[PDB]
RNA sequence: GGAUUUUUGGAGCAGGGAGGCAUCGACCUGGUAUUGCAGUACCUCCAGGAACGGUGC
């Protein structure tokens, strides 16, 4: 199982936790959560730090959330990048 | 071909340029790095095509399995 | 009695061109020749097409793996 | 478990599907997921022949015969 | 043989030939329509044929009742608050009863959804202008005595009685 | 640990919120793994949950009776009133 | 053609929609006994016709004699005993 | 599940069923499966527009049921 | 690993939860179970496009949760130990 | 001590916008055809009429 977290597509999350790097999460709510992965699981539940939530309403909006838990079903996409840099 | 199944097809397509359509109509073109048992998908040098038009160049990307409509080699 | 999975196995063997009804999307359906499939009804389609029932327009796809999540219905077409 | 559908085997049926979709045809078989084989199927009208309906997207069925 | 709660509870209940839920109250020699509360508003049709009812009255509020078959009874009068207890009454079959005066059919004007009406084999039928009278006083009827109410009859009934 | 969080509210009158946004108020008598619920003397509300709305408290109320609700379509529950003694 | 639970009607105005025809047929024929079911199609072959099935046989005979040539939607209906027994009757009998 | 046992208890009784799409089916419950698959007979159906229809025989998948109304004859499983 | 276990440790914390249907819930956790079914007390709940209502108790089916906003103070590194 | 009927999850996420356009279905008037033994997506046709109904944007 660890092997599948380590080398499979979830290695994106595994890599973000290890390097304390930022990732953008496109989300079902049409919102995007930008931050660092403290923890994750099979379902893509996550505990996130320094989250910048961004969305639109046209008007763009954002808000800072230091500490939060995301239920993984809401995940559409998870992006790793030269974002942290 | 003599029976070509989902799983091998996808495995043959690893290392290749793919495009994935999502149920929500977004499309993501990039090199398929890997897939897992639940058919979650990892792309590199991803690009986003929405309305079939280049929207955003995104880099390395995880797509949750439940979002996927279909995958195409391209 | 014919079991649904077997019908598919038949579609596969026949190389009949297949038209798929998708879930909660009526304006588009998918077409192709089933080359193989798995326990989740995920399908490998050849020379596949998006069919726009509204626009009468077809989008050419080639090698497709369609997740079974989307499958509402499976039919055969003469074309 | 199996769905209890042997009673409906080889009978003409009216099938309400999701998306407000409706078809009619003769039950030729089923599996534990309630996926169906329907013969002489008609989209409500145009004839589509023998088809597979995934049980997932089956809302309701109604017999057009007496069981 | 009073129409009672107990009577209604043992009465044949089924889906009729036109696909409606119908209660069978035929041949019980019922004299007065009463205690319908016990049906619990669960029927689309109620068959009261071959009984001895004198007046079409006594109904509770029944929102689902759309068809009333009242053949071979002794109906000589129609109650006045019928729409208040039967809002969607669409079909009323009164064949072979005792309605004698055109004015006795007046209470049917208040049944807003009434579309199928049959009053054959009632003395009232032979009264001069019976058909035109019904058409003008109960315009919501589309089929009267199994014949289509036509435009020409409506106009003709508009002259006479205008 | 305790499993009680549902068992506590059993026999009580409960306000249950559905996924379409309906309000089911009934006596909470049973549940299960899926949160399929058994609601005695159950009514449905649509427009409001009253907090003493001076105009009226009750519009589109329907008496249902004995209700089994599937857990798929349940969102949440709060205590509405104490158990009826009966 | 011996007395039958089912009567065959022909010479009916085929312009009436099928569901309306069946509902008026039911209404008209209820005066003689419980009508179990009505079979009427608008195919070329079957248009202008209907089979009316009664629980009681005496009801079918009474209906036949009393409504012979009754004006229905403009035309005089022609009634006759059906050639065969109705499927519903055969199932209800055995 | 406890509710499932109570459902099976309603077999042979008149019950009301609302689907996920809000069509309302009332009639006799013939068979109820463990997964909530429901066979019924002599139905009255009330659509979302308000119109009614009549059906002899129906079978509805458990997943696509929102809820069921059962008789009050059952209310009198008080152990749990 | 199983992050629901982490949430199960948050009894007596106050949190804000955003639901899938957009509703916002602020209250004190009395219990999270294995299905992420969450129970709270002293709850101020604001359905999207209403003014808040206060409930002494509220019980959420786990699947209907979008996300929890946790106390800034929360010592995550402690809670992530098993 | 997690492998199909219960307790170690197949569910999840997604709906407002505006104050005419597309599609289907009865439908209403005239006239016209069919006279046959049925278990029904619908049911003649020709001309006219829709300040009709549903759904989507």
């Amino acid at each position: 199982e660890e092997e599948e977290f380590n080398t499979g597509p979830l290695s994106v999350l595994t890599q973000s936790v290890k390097n304390n790097t930022q990732v953008l999460i496109n989300c079902r709510n049409n919102k995007k959560l930008l931050g660092r992965v403290k923890a994750f699981d099979r379902h893509c539940n996550m505990v996130l730090e320094n989250v910048k939530e961004m969305w639109t309403e046209p008007v763009n909006k954002d808000r800072y959330i230091s500490k939060m838990f995301l239920r993984g079903d809401s995940v559409i996409v998870v992006l790793r990048n030269p974002l942290i840099a | 071909s003599l029976p070509l199944n989902p799983k091998p097809f996808l495995n043959g397509l690893t290392g290749k340029p793919v495009m994935v359509k999502l149920k929500w109509g977004m499309e993501y073109k990039g090199y398929l790095v890997s897939v897992d048992g639940y058919m979650n998908m990892q792309l590199a040098n991803t690009e986003e095509y929405i309305d079939g038009a280049l929207s955003g160049h995104l880099g390395e990307v995880l797509i949750r399995c439940n979002n996927v409509l279909y995958i195409r080699g391209v | 009695m014919v079991q649904p999975i077997n019908l598919i196995f038949r579609y596969l063997q026949n190389r009949s061109r297949i038209q798929v009804w998708l879930y909660e999307q009526v304006n588009m359906r998918i077409e192709g020749c089933i080359i193989g499939f798995d326990e989740y009804m995920n399908l490998v389609l050849d020379d596949a097409e998006e069919i726009h029932s509204k626009t009468k327009s077809r989008k050419q796809l080639g090698r497709i793996m369609l997740k079974g999540d989307n499958i509402t219905l499976l039919q055969s077409v003469s074309n | 478990h199996p769905p209890e559908l042997k009673k409906f085997m080889d009978k003409k049926l009216s099938l309400k599907l999701n998306g407000g979709r409706h078809v009619q045809g003769i039950l030729r078989g089923f599996d534990p997921f309630m996926n169906l084989v329907i013969d002489e199927c008609v989209e409500m009208q145009n004839n589509i022949g023998m088809v597979v309906i995934r049980g997932n997207s089956i809302i309701m069925l109604e017999a057009l015969e007496r069981v | 043989v009073k129409l009672t709660a107990e009577l209604i509870e043992q009465a044949a209940q089924y889906t009729n030939a036109v696909r409606d839920r119908e209660l069978d109250l035929r041949g019980y020699k019922i004299p007065v329509i009463e205690n319908l509360g016990a049906t619990l508003d669960q029927f689309d049709a109620i068959d009261f044929s071959d009984n001895e009812i004198r007046k079409l009255d006594g109904f509770p509020l029944l929102r689902r009742l759309k068809t009333l078959l009242v053949n071979n009874n002794r109906i000589c009068r129609i109650g006045e608050g019928l729409d208040q207890a039967l809002p969607c009454l669409t079909e009323l079959i009164l064949t072979n009863n005792s309605l004698v005066e055109l004015g006795d059919l007046d209470p049917l004007a208040s049944l807003k959804s009434l579309t199928y009406l049959s009053i054959l084999r009632n003395p009232v039928t032979n009264k001069k202008h019976y058909r035109l009278y019904v058409i003008y006083k109960v315009p919501q009827v589309r089929v009267l005595d199994f014949q289509k109410v036509k435009l020409k009859e409506r106009q003709e009934a508009e002259k006479m009685f205008k | 640990g305790k499993s009680s969080k549902m068992l506590q509210h059993i026999d009580y009158r409960m306000r249950c919120i559905l996924q379409d946004g309906r309000i089911f108020i009934g006596t909470f008598k049973a549940f299960d793994k899926h949160m399929n619920l058994i609601l005695c003397d159950c009514d449905e509300f649509r427009k409001i949950k009253p907090k003493n709305s001076k105009q009226a408290e009750r519009e589109e109320k329907r008496v249902l009776g004995l209700v089994l609700l599937r857990g798929e379509n349940l969102v949440s529950m709060t205590v509405e009133g104490p158990p009826p003694k009966d | 053609i011996r007395p039958n639970h089912t009567i065959y009607i022909n010479n009916m105005n085929d312009k009436i929609k099928k569901e309306e025809l069946k509902r008026s047929l039911y209404a008209l024929f209820s005066q003689f006994g419980h009508v179990v079911d009505i079979v009427a199609l608008k195919t070329m072959k079957m248009r202008g016709q209907a089979f009316v099935i009664f629980k009681e046989l005496g009801s079918s005979t009474n209906a036949l004699r009393q409504l012979q040539g009754f004006p229905f939607y403009g035309k005089p209906m022609r009634i006759q005993y059906a050639k065969t027994d109705s499927d519903i009757i055969s199932k209800m009998r055995g | 599940g406890v509710p499932i046992k109570v459902l099976h208890e309603a077999e042979g009784h008149i019950v009301t069923c609302e689907t996920n799409t809000g069509e309302v089916y009332r009639g006799k419950l013939i068979e109820a499966e463990d997964n909530m698959n429901c066979q019924m007979s002599n139905i009255t159906v009330t659509y979302r527009d308000g119109r009614v229809a009549q059906l002899e025989q129906v079978y509805i998948r458990g997943s696509k049921i929102r809820f069921l109304i059962l008789p009050d004859m059952l209310k009198n499983m008080l152990k749990s | 690993m199983k992050l629901v276990r982490f949430l199960m440790k948050l009894s007596h914390e106050t949190v804000t939860i955003e639901l899938k249907n957009g509703t916002q819930v602020h209250g004190t956790i009395t219990g999270v179970d294995v299905s992420m079914n969450t129970h709270l007390k002293a709850v101020k709940m604001t359905l999207k496009n209403r003014e808040p209502v206060q409930l002494e108790t509220l019980s959420i089916r786990g699947n209907n949760i979008r996300y929890f906003i946790l106390p800034d103070s929360l010592p995550l590194d402690t809670l992530l130990v098993d």
